[PDB]
């Protein structure tokens, strides 16, 4: 319906994944679960122009 | 018709002669019996058609024979690329059946596995599940038994395992087993052990760890 | 030359139906049977049915009479198979195979040409990117083992490499396992010298195209 992207900037886990949601809030809820499932804890940013969330752990 | 192949697994060394058998419950006309070769991840490949004719491009060390209910595929000198699964087939317009397949595997000396055990990572425990992984590396033959123990209590129904194909370099197998528990159940026990039985071990081997240490 | 190209992998909900296509190029598409043969994971070949396009007459295995329809389109030299009210036991690779021709006199009565296969997964699960967990080397005679646990993804497949493909010796990537959740799970391990754990970086590169997951997990020794 609209594809959103997650870029992961963790200490040991780096890369990207996507999801299909209607809302940015529905994608955020999918991405925050995924990031926790992979034990990533970091700072969240969002760019609506590109439908891209970013999570960045402190240091790397 | 029921086509029955034998043996189910055939363990031979390269250079040896392989004999594969396809037996039918009832008579099959010779021009309807075909043999196929299948390798992991690939489509089947026609070897023999009409019981005895080689398809285009099949080396002449493959031969087929038989009539009635007894058919045979012979490979006179096994080259390494010949180790695969083989299917006979009764070709038909209105009905067609396949044998259940013979796996032709490389025979080598007995090799005992190296056994490693891995506790669940810290990042997995953040998500409420705990996976314990036991690795059996480079053993032969393929038959191996893995028992999980949690505080010396035999586990059951909470593990899955899978085996690699036979390695092309050294002809061994590897096995991975995963024991799965909730995070809560994992925190309630201390000793996680994996006991391995195999032909190259004179007695079961146990690898283990204590949660926390 | 004769070539059978099949449509792509599909995930289907139970009870639905799927149509698989097989386009033939480089031979006559008329007087030679096109059959469909399926193979469930870890199991044998099972003939489903076939059609001679020029006659239009389709035959089916008893097992599938009533929910499979095999048709042929001579206008595009494409053969189709439709399988309805899918169940989990219909998860398999579906091959199209075409009878070969004789030298001058004909029918080979064997499948000379095969398609590359179509993976049909029948599941109520949704697309889910993998979680990648380290299998950390501990502190096996001078040899350490490490790896990655690629857990809870759907559908198949995932590909795993190590250090962007520069590490290949000692690597074992195991066939995925289907969990009671409906999600798949697999492990990739590598065997390395214990002495290298302090100086080499080991990164497993996990790719899951259905979720467009490309993800790199650094596996470090636990102290």
């Amino acid at each position: 319906v609209t594809t959103y992207k997650l870029v992961i900037n963790g200490k040991t886990l780096k890369g990207e994944t996507t999801t299909k949601a209607v809302d940015a809030e529905t994608a955020e809820k999918a991405f925050k679960q995924y990031a926790n499932d992979n034990g990533v804890d970091g700072v969240w940013t969002y760019d609506d122009a590109t439908k891209t969330f970013t999570v960045t752990e402190h240091h790397h | 018709i029921v086509l029955t192949q034998s043996p189910g697994t055939l363990s031979l060394s390269p250079g040896e002669r392989a004999t594969l058998s396809c037996r039918a419950s009832q008579s099959v006309s010779s021009s309807y019996l075909a043999w196929y070769q299948q390798k992991p991840g690939q489509a089947p490949r026609l070897l023999i058609y009409g019981a005895s004719s080689r398809a285009t491009g099949i080396p002449d060390r493959f031969s087929g024979s038989g009539s009635g209910t007894d058919f045979t595929l012979t490979i006179s000198r096994l080259e390494p690329e010949d180790f695969a699964v083989y299917y006979c087939q009764q070709y038909g317009t209105s009905q067609s059946t396949f044998g259940q397949g013979t796996r032709l595997e490389i025979k080598r000396t007995v090799a005992a596995p190296s056994v490693f055990i891995f506790p669940p990572s810290d990042e997995q425990l953040k998500s409420g599940t705990a996976s314990v992984v036991c690795l059996l590396n480079n053993f032969y033959p393929r038959e191996a038994k893995v028992q999980w123990k949690v505080d010396n209590a035999l586990q059951s129904g909470n593990s899955q395992e899978s085996v690699t194909e036979q390695d092309s370099k050294d002809s061994t197998y590897s096995l991975s087993s995963t024991l799965t528990l909730s995070k809560a159940d994992y925190e309630k026990h201390k000793v996680y052990a994996c006991e391995v039985t195999h032909q190259g071990l004179s007695s079961p081997v146990t690898k283990s760890f204590n949660r926390g240490e | 030359q004769v070539q059978l190209v099949q449509s792509g992998a599909e995930v289907k909900k139970p009870g639905s139906s799927v149509k698989v296509s097989c386009k033939a190029s480089g031979g006559t598409f008329s007087s030679y049977a096109i059959s469909w043969v399926r193979q469930a994971p870890g199991q044998g070949l099972e003939w489903m049915g076939g059609i001679i396009p020029i006659f239009g007459t389709a035959n089916y295995a008893q097992k599938f009479q009533g929910r499979v329809t095999i048709t042929a389109d001579k206008s595009t030299s494409t053969a189709y198979m439709e399988l309805s009210s899918l169940r989990s036991e219909d998860t398999a690779v579906y091959y199209c195979a075409r009878e070969g021709e004789g030298w001058f006199g004909k029918p080979l009565r064997a499948f000379e040409f095969w398609g590359q296969g179509t993976v049909i997964t029948v599941s109520s699960a949704s697309t889910k990117g993998p979680s990648v967990f380290p299998l950390a080397p501990s502190s096996s005679g001078g040899t350490a083992a490490l790896g990655c646990l690629v857990k809870d993804y759907f559908p198949e497949p995932v590909t795993v490499s190590w250090n962007s493909g520069a590490l290949t010796s000692g690597v074992h990537t195991f066939p995925a396992v289907l969990q009671s959740s409906g999600l798949y799970s697999l492990s990739s391990v590598v065997t390395v010298p214990s002495s290298s754990l302090g100086t080499q970086t080991y990164i497993c590169n996990v790719n899951h195209k259905p979720s467009n997951t490309k993800v790199d997990k650094k596996v470090e020794p636990k102290s």
